[PDB]
């Protein structure tokens, strides 16, 4: 449920994306449309760009923003989002 | 700004 | 099996990005050491936002702006090579 193993910005930015990610996880069955969720969720809350990654087999060297980024895990999927 | 991460082999 | 399935480039950044990937696949394992190293290249090379990840359960749908994007299906694993 509530895991998170690195998480770069404050308590809400990522309360709210755990609150997101639940709720996205349990409206779609498609990681696709949970990513695409999750950007435009994440767009019209926060700020014009989001961008985020869902999957359970991937990792990656990725450039993300100073003090924006977040990683965890639903159950067994592993989500990482950030800024750009 | 450049970050590594992957996690939980399944 | 070099099967590319989506993309938005010109033809010669989707070659030099599939025969980079060649090369980073053949000689590194793990996925992860394989998008490090070509997202490092191609940070050396081209837009120092290039995002390369790597696996057999990715997906992601980021805001982005267009013409730098490749995702294909090399062999038994899913390269994905993009800017935004």
């Amino acid at each position: 449920k509530a895991v998170i193993k690195n998480a770069d910005m404050s308590e809400e930015m990522q309360a709210d994306a755990v609150d997101c990610a639940t709720q996205a996880l349990e409206k779609y069955n498609i990681e696709k449309d949970i990513a695409a969720y999750i950007k435009k969720e994440f767009d019209r809350k926060h700020n014009p760009t989001w961008h985020c990654i869902v999957g359970r087999n991937f990792g990656s060297y990725v450039t993300h923003e100073t003090k924006h980024f977040i990683y965890f895990y639903l159950g067994q999927v592993a989500i990482l989002l950030f800024k750009s | 700004r450049h970050i590594d991460i992957q996690t939980d082999v399944y």
